[PDB]
């Protein structure tokens, strides 16, 4: 049935699910599932032992939480298949799965049993008439608005740089790290043990999160902010009790730019982006200069894109326009593209029918995905 | 023609007003709808790469024809011109179907020209010459 | 009875076109397709696998680049066909080609298919009205306005001396060989390599031309400047980097004076010269020397006029007045003379008529270029 498709940006840590032709996502929500950790015993109490959405935000401290996904790989397939059900849940979309084509979204460089067994959760368990794959730069640069630019989407798990020009993707460019939001949060975490709070909770985690979204930043230069000693900020937990998060504040997202600091032999998001540039040919690397557009929610650092400036100037040539692009909307630049993509009639030959995937199966989708 | 003019209007300054006005505004479904799904490029394309085959076609002159050596000469003019294909992308099977068409009318200028002839009325060597003209644009196809 | 002659001097580097009686060529462009080699993902990207032009020059990175032609002998001719109808498309020429006779160039001494498949292409393809295969040097030396002389045209893929005596080229003292400047271009590209700059791909062989034509010159003395310590001037890539040239500079244009330096047992481009005078009559060497004409790209280098003096001063007798012409538009040269014999009412006489291609085919051809 040829209603409205219904795309699906499916982040590790936020998933952001509506219709096409929409302007934005109209249901957004955290991609993890809660189960009650405590012990049901009085009648009229919480009805269900899943609870995702907004219901698993309003009682937290309740719930046990996991993550499906790590790294943009799906670990768990139960708890996916209970979220992409909620998706289409009396609360989220409100519809059925066998009436509507998806745009689902994954990161670049992922394993392929992961495309294949997304598709047959997509085509088995739902019904759905037609599924397509997507990468997430293409639905960056459709959102942003150019056809030339190199994408640098740091999102909850991963962080990519994919070069683009005139709509000819560089394969063989692409720089993947899995060092995003989760990971900066994850250290976060330690540096405020090693303050004097315990976060040892998985709702506590999620308060970890927060403390990362509110009170954090990127310093312009790590050096002489880290010799200052700066005075201490604090913030409020929920609870009602203050801490004081000190050096905390930046040497946390600082993991970005170093992954060293937990050990992992890895580059920086700007020598990600650096990389991704210079790998391509040798004639587009000052327009891919010129063209840098962020995505995702951990580009939304305070300080992030100036200290990136920074860091791309020290790594580019001398007198070399840089040019980072950073619209407002980095957490919803990509289900915007896939939103734009996903109205197009040229979306009609794009998509894996559900017929062609009965014909072949993990083969459709692996020749139809690029 | 009608794509031409559709170009013509496109390119116009209130068209492109509107879609920079709806690009500022960050409204990019309208703007790339209207790049990618008119499909007016690609229009453009076939009717252009088209266009020399179309363009001055002598089939008015086997349309005209009614004398048996006319049509000849017509069918020879119109093979020469079907000779410019190869300067086209056109498709050959509709190549063909256009050949099946062009043989329709040649039969239907066949038929109204022996229809004029009155062929058994009249004596039997001006049967003849006729019939041997019809066989040699036959011959001639 | 047709429209202006077409004059199309197809070059191996750069192919020349315009219309008969223009002062030079108002449509050149670079002779070779370029087509993408990335992956097209969005809507909305660039239009067409063959790019020819300057829409080829404009994307460089994106596309590999073929040469059809290589020493002056198309190699490739469903390329030559697209190349020489984007001539006459809405960019170039603006005109049908079923109504201009054609004045196309060919190198002396090609292969007899060559010119019969031109002449194929060009009646059956193009439907031209009439056709005239002409040799370049004549037309350089119409060009320069002499009538006898000596013409030493050194292009991108083909160079030859050619005398001519009162407009007729003398045919058993033409002297060709097939190291010109696309050879050396190959040349410094390996240069380039001795000197730890590497370039592999197909699109950075034009910036190796790119650095052949800016930064490459000729010593006076190859012997004096080879011990000499290097300048090491420097070359802005166009990604922004700098590469530091030094002894390739002047070794890579040497390769036209010491065909040897790659292997060839193969006379050099002063031997070329002097061997086309001496083979001619006794009676005209001497206005044969003191007639030289330069044409062709590869005659640009920087100080191309007093080494080829030098050398063949070197080589020729003495007593004897040398003087190498060479005019300012040594590109166009040959362009210009197509220009100015097509503009002759004697040029109806000389082409053959599309009848007399159908009638006799080849032997047209044959017997009305000789
Ligand atoms: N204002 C902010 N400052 C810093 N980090 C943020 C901010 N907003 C969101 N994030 C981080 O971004 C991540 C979500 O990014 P998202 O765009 O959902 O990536 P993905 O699509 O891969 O899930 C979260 O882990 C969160 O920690
Ligand atoms: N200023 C210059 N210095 C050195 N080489 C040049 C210069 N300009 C053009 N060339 C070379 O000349 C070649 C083109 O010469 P051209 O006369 O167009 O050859 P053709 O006869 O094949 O058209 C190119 O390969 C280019 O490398
Ligand atoms: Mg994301
Ligand atoms: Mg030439």
């Amino acid at each position: 049935i040829a209603n409205q498709p219904v795309v699906i940006d499916n982040g590790s840590g936020v998933i952001k699910a509506g219709f096409a032709g929409d302007q934005i996502p109209k249901y957004c929500f955290p991609n993890y599932v809660g189960r009650p950790k405590h012990v049901r015993v009085m009648a009229g109490a919480l009805e269900g032992d899943i609870f995702i959405g907004p219901k698993a935000e309003e009682h937290r401290g309740l719930l046990s939480i996991r993550y499906p996904m790590e790294h943009g790989i799906v670990k768990d397939w139960n708890d996916m298949e209970r979220i992409w059900q909620y998706v289409y849940s009396k609360d989220q979309l409100q519809t059925f799965s066998e009436e509507h084509p998806v745009l689902l979204t994954e990161a670049p460089l992922n394993p392929r049993k992961n495309r294949e067994r997304a598709a047959e959760v997509f085509f088995e368990t739902f019904n759905v008439p037609a599924l397509f794959i997507s990468m997430q730069a293409v639905l960056s640069l459709y959102a942003t608005g150019r056809t030339t630019g190199v994408v640098l989407d740091s999102g909850d798990g991963v962080t990519h740089a994919v070069p683009i020009y005139e709509g000819f993707a560089m394969p063989h460019s692409i720089m993947r790290i899995d060092i995003a939001g989760r990971d900066v949060s994850r250290f976060l975490r330690l540096y405020l043990r090693k303050e004097g709070y315990d976060f040892h909770s998985s709702s506590e985690f999620e308060i970890v999160k927060a403390i990362k979204e509110r009170a954090c930043y990127l310093s312009i230069n790590p050096q002489k902010d880290e010799t200052l000693e700066t005075e201490k900020a604090q913030y409020y937990l929920p609870d009602g009790s203050t801490i004081e998060i000190g050096p905390s504040r930046f040497r946390a997202p600082e993991l970005l730019f170093r992954p060293d600091l937990i050990g992992e032999e890895s580059e920086g998001i700007h020598e990600v982006l650096v990389f991704a540039i210079q790998k391509s040919d040798m004639d587009l690397r000052r327009t891919l200069f010129s063209n840098i557009v962020l995505s995702g929610g951990s580009t939304l650092f305070k300080g992030f894109g100036d200290r990136l400036l920074s860091e791309v100037k020290k790594l580019a040539p001398k007198d070399v326009k840089i040019r980072i692009s950073a619209p407002q909307e980095r957490l919803y630049s990509t289900w915007i593209g896939g939103s734009i993509l996903a109205s197009l009639d040229t979306f009609k030959k794009m998509w894996v029918s559900k017929k062609e995937y009965e014909e072949d199966g993990a083969r459709s989708i692996h020749r139809k995905t690029f | 023609r009608a794509l031409y003019r559709i170009q013509e209007k496109r390119e116009s300054p209130e068209v492109l007003l509107t879609l920079d006005i709806l690009k500022h505004g960050k409204r990019f479904h309208a703007t790339v709808s209207f790049d990618t799904d008119t499909g007016l490029k690609q229009a453009l394309e076939t009717v252009n790469d088209y266009n020399p085959l179309m363009k001055d076609f002598p089939l008015n002159d086997l349309l005209s024809a009614t004398e048996l050596d006319k049509i000849r000469q017509a069918l020879v003019a119109i093979f020469t011109h079907l000779r410019k294909i190869r300067n086209t992308k056109y498709p050959i099977q509709r190549a063909l179907r256009l050949v099946e068409a062009i043989s329709r009318d040649l039969s239907s200028q066949l038929l109204k020209v022996l229809g004029t002839r009155k062929l058994m009325h009249v004596a039997y060597e001006e049967f003849e010459k006729v019939m041997v003209a019809c066989f040699e644009v036959f011959q001639t196809w």
